[PDB]
């Protein structure tokens, strides 16, 4: 019966797990660990690999922020409906059918 | 990493607006809870007598046995949702153990 | 000879899924709502018709 | 952080704090052997491209700055690693190869290359790391009567897989009549001899190629350079250099029962959650040093000049990287705001049930529930 | 000398019954469902029951070897492309007592890996891969009951030795009342379940049936 | 193309979250139609007299 | 919505358990255990 | 790759190739015989369990 | 009269049309066709494209 609140927990758990798991990708570079690139190469080529990793992680973080904004809009719509239901169902009597 | 930060400084002001969006969502959540629940001005108290014409109201009114003043049905709903602690009570202190 | 837009859309990896409720079932639901409204008033929205 | 000179009343996130490393420890295995790269880069005669030799190099203290004094090459071409950085990092297994090719097919010794040598003589893997060293050898491998001592293959039924050798000598079947070891129509020998002469151009001159391939794997390292080790430290924020694991963290004794072959301890957290010492045999833990956010609680600068600082996720028993009132909240720990046994409306929200306000009664910043 | 002593082999095809999972790496994991792509034998495959009471076996990308004999007639193995002199000569001959792995080919006093330590009701299981020069060998000593056939359960195969040849292996021969199982490896994707410790206790073959594809 | 797939596997799990978003939208459309139209528990009908 | 393999079509009408496509649902039913499909 | 079928397109004699939206080579002309062949991709879809 | 449902149809038609049309772009490469890139080049340069 309580699937909505469970979905509210599960969505953010899945989003944070995906954002953590995106740190192990290479994004076209030679290593997913930054210190390996700093210890393996010279300045310019490691700067190229660092720029690849920076672009990939920036894209992942922007995707997470956009999904959080859309989910926050949906949550705010449901919260406004809940506030209206508290004002009308509980604090009075409602003549609206199926409300 | 200092070199990654120096290379990230050239990408503009993406991170300030990502922080702004996340802070706006965080303020919006507290606004949602304040709008839904805090619709009353004074904390009313039920009388010590519990006769309401035969209506029971015993499973929805609070009892002082629990340290948290919650009802029976509220305890069922809080036990039902498998809600994680989400790093609340000093998560770095919890992560420092030998596990 | 005249290739459709839908053929290229399907062939390039984009698939459109059919809806769960067909239009006949939607028309059946609408017909049930109309018959209840006509022959029972508002009483079919709060219990038995 | 607000890009303004007047700030209003509220709570603002400014920056983050971290605990700086104190020391730096290097842990390298105890090896003393010097291995003869001079035996590869200086020899009277090298092998051919179809019969190239392979020398196993292991348990060696390798100095890579002595190679420049042994052969006169143009470029120390290394693909997956910097040539000058080889002293610091170290790997497990080192291989050495040697063959003599001509000047036209020097560029074919590369990952993902097509040619006669890359298909029938010598193929490199696509994910190759190491160093490829090539130089001209027209002053040693050329004769006025013709140097016919080097052989290359040109006829085969298939393409070679990476890091393979083939020294078979059978007559190729280019037609339908069987050769039976006798050359003639549609019967050509696979070994075509080189015709090296010093009177040719720059493109047909012989070249000496020595290849170093580095086996980066999860095996314990055997070849590491002359970098001094450092004694172990524990329970401190310190930079560690265990095998190739340059990182910052706090070292504690671990309980993770490692298998006798296992070396790393990556959980779902990844990033080498556990590690094994190469000097002694004891398991150790990895955890990063203390960090979190900083939030500044203040009223407006039109009103007063006092602030309060909130560190999130820290209980103020590890806080350092007014100034005497320390209060333990649930959203972290509070610095610079006193606690009172009162209750008012929320003015500046801090955390779970704790608010802050600027109180007249001597002026001070007060925190309450 | 040379002899022909009971060289008549008899075949009878049996079922794999989800046996033969090894540790694919040198990394320790705890309570992680991890997916690895490596040469494993597939679940419910067609392994054999060669009974000899022996020309060659075709080696391909790995061999799952097993032996239930308690008389210890199983002593060593022979690999290589052609098992004689001249071209592609190789011996990976093993033995009992002090187990030596002599790679001295027939043709000539070539290189050696003579390393001593001892390799060894009971069902011994072995996996012999040959990838990137290294000759990886895995083993697991497991008790067995409930009459014949391969039992039901999960027995993880710990690595035992490692051996850098860099060679062409095409055939396979077992050196010797004799009953051994031979199965073959192919590139498959598995999902491995680790418990609180590092021991693998459950696995899913991601290409057996659509239910396992859903699980993966 | 196999090489394009092998290079695309380096980019992480963007395809999985795009598929999850599209699957959520596709389920939500059927939920919208069900919560609008399926409001009556029984299928009523009009008597033949009109 | 394509064609279905492994589930038998029956001439009945139940509530929708697993949604498949345009008016077709599937469910697990006791009456020899099997997976059936219906409208 | 794809399935080659006989075509009824009206290729003018200066034309050799065929194209639609997203650079889809629908038709092709054989270099040996003067014949038009339609190119359509092979069968594919989605699998649900 | 029914412009809203027509807009609902048209938006989800032209989004797929734009998604199909976006396969013709080069994005800085030498060709928008993947097979031509694979055939025309060696491993590394075609990997870049
Ligand atoms: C109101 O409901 C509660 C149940 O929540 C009733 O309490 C139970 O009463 C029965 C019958 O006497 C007992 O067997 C149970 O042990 C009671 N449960 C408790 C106390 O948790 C209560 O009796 C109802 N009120 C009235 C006036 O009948
Ligand atoms: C290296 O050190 C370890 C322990 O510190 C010791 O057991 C080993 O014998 C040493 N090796 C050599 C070659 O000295
Ligand atoms: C090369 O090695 C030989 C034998 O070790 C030695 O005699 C010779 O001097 C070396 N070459 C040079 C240039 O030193
Ligand atoms: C860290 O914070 C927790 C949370 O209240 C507390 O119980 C614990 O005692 C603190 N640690 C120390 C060393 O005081
Ligand atoms: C193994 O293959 C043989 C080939 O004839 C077949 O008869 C037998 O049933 C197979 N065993 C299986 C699939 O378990
Ligand atoms: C490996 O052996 C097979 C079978 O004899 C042969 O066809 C192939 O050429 C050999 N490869 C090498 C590199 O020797
Ligand atoms: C892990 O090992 C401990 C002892 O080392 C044992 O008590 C426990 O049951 C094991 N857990 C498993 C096998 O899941
Ligand atoms: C090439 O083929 C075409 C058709 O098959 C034929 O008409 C033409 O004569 C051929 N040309 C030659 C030079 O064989």
């Amino acid at each position: 019966a309580l699937g909505k609140l469970q979905d509210v927990v599960n969505h953010n758990a899945q989003a944070l797990n995906t954002l953590v798991k995106q740190l192990s990708s290479k994004f076209g570079a030679i290593s997913s660990v930054l210190n390996d690139i700093l210890s393996r190469l010279d300045k310019v080529e490691a700067e190229v690999q660092i720029d690849r990793l920076i672009t990939g992680r920036l894209q992942s973080l922007q995707t997470y922020v956009t999904q959080q904004l859309i989910r926050a809009a949906e949550i705010r719509a449901s919260a406004n409906l809940a506030a209206t239901k508290m004002s009308e169902c509980v604090l009075g009597q409602s003549k609206r059918v199926d409300f | 990493s200092t070199e990654c930060s120096n290379l990230l400084l050239q990408y503009g002001s993406f991170c300030t607006q990502l922080k702004r969006a996340l802070t706006g969502i965080a303020v919006e959540q507290d606004k949602n809870t304040q709008e839904v629940f805090a619709q009353v001005k004074q904390i009313y108290k039920t009388p010590p007598i519990k006769y309401f014409g035969g209506f029971n109201f015993s499973q929805i009114l609070p009892d002082p046995s629990k340290p948290s003043k919650r009802s029976f049905i509220e305890d069922l709903l809080f036990n039902k949702v498998t809600l994680a602690d989400a790093g609340f009570i000093k998560q770095y202190g919890d992560c420092l153990g030998d596990i | 000879a005249a290739r459709d837009l839908i053929c290229a859309q399907k062939f390039n990896g984009l698939t459109v899924l059919p809806p769960l409720l067909t239009d006949e079932m939607i028309a059946q639901y609408t017909s049930a709502l109309l018959a209840g409204t006509i022959t029972s008033g508002w009483t079919f929205g709060a219990g038995a018709a | 952080t607000l890009k303004s000179f007047t700030v209003e009343k509220g709570i603002y996130q400014t920056s983050n704090f971290r605990v700086q490393p104190t020391e730096s420890i290097v842990r390298f295995p105890n090896i003393t052997n010097l291995c003869p790269f001079h035996e590869v880069f200086n020899a009277t005669t090298f092998a051919s491209v179809y019969a190239w030799n392979r020398k196993r190099i292991s348990n060696c203290v390798a100095d890579y700055s002595v190679i420049y004094n042994f052969a006169p090459f143009f470029a120390f071409k290394c693909y997956g690693v910097s040539p000058t950085k080889l002293n610091d990092l170290c790997f497990t297994n080192v291989y050495a190869d040697s063959f003599v090719i001509r000047g036209n097919e020097v560029s074919q010794i590369a990952p993902g290359q097509t040619g006669n040598i890359a298909d029938y003589n010598y193929k490199l893997p696509d994910d190759f790391t190491g160093c490829v060293i090539a130089w001209n050898s027209n002053k040693l491998d050329s004769k006025p009567s013709g140097n016919y001592n080097y052989l290359y293959r040109l006829f085969r039924k298939s393409k070679l897989k990476p890091f393979e050798r083939d020294i078979s000598t059978e007559i190729y079947q280019a037609g339908n009549r069987p050769c039976n070891g006798v050359a003639g129509p549609n019967c050509y020998s696979p070994l075509q001899s080189y015709g090296f002469r010093p009177t040719y151009g720059v493109g047909h001159q012989p070249y000496r190629v020595v290849v170093l391939s580095f086996e980066l794997l999860h095996a314990p390292a055997t070849v590491c350079g002359p970098k001094k080790s450092t004694n172990l430290v524990k329970n401190k924020c310190v930079n560690f250099n265990f095998n190739g694991l340059t990182g910052t963290g706090v070292l504690t004794e671990s309980n993770k029962k490692f298998l006798p072959f296992q070396q790393f301890g990556r959980d779902i957290a990844d990033t080498t959650d556990a590690v094994r010492d190469p000097q002694t045999l004891e398991i150790l833990d990895i955890t990063p040093c203390s960090f979190g956010g900083v939030s500044v609680i203040t009223p407006g600068t039109n009103t007063s000049n006092q602030v309060a600082v909130l560190y999130q996720g820290v209980n103020c028993t590890e806080v350092p990287v007014t100034g005497s009132n320390v209060f333990q909240t649930r959203a972290g720990c509070l610095i610079g705001a006193e606690y009172v046994n009162n209750s008012y409306e929320c003015d500046i929200p801090i955390g779970a049930g704790i608010c802050a306000s600027y109180q007249t009664q001597s002026q001070s910043i007060i925190a309450y529930t | 000398s040379q002899c022909v002593n009971l060289i008549t082999r008899t075949q009878s095809y049996t079922n794999s019954f989800t046996r033969g999972v090894y540790y694919p790496d040198k990394v320790f994991r705890s309570s992680v469902l991890h997916s690895t792509q490596d040469l494993f034998l597939p679940f419910f495959s067609n392994v054999t029951w060669f009974h000899a009471i022996n020309p060659a076996l075709p080696f391909n990308d790995g061999v799952y070897f097993a032996s239930t004999e308690k008389s210890n007639i199983i002593r060593g193995w022979i690999f290589g492309t052609t098992l004689d002199s001249k071209t592609q000569s190789l011996l990976i001959v093993n033995n009992a007592t002090n187990v030596v792995i002599k790679v001295c080919e027939f043709q000539n006093c070539t290189f050696e890996y003579v390393s001593q330590p001892f390799l060894m009701k009971n069902l011994r299981e072995f996996v012999f891969k040959n990838i990137d020069g290294y000759f990886k060998i895995y083993s697991k000593h497991t008790p067995i009951n409930l009459e014949r056939d391969l039992p039901q359960g999960f027995s993880a195969l710990e690595p035992l030795v490692d051996l850098p040849i860099g060679i062409n292996i095409t055939r396979f021969q077992t050196l010797l009342a004799a009953a051994y199982y031979v199965g073959y490896l192919q590139p498959r994707t598995f999902l491995l379940k680790y418990n609180e410790n590092g021991t693998i206790t459950d696995a899913v073959d991601c290409a057996l049936d659509p239910l396992s594809e859903t699980k993966c």
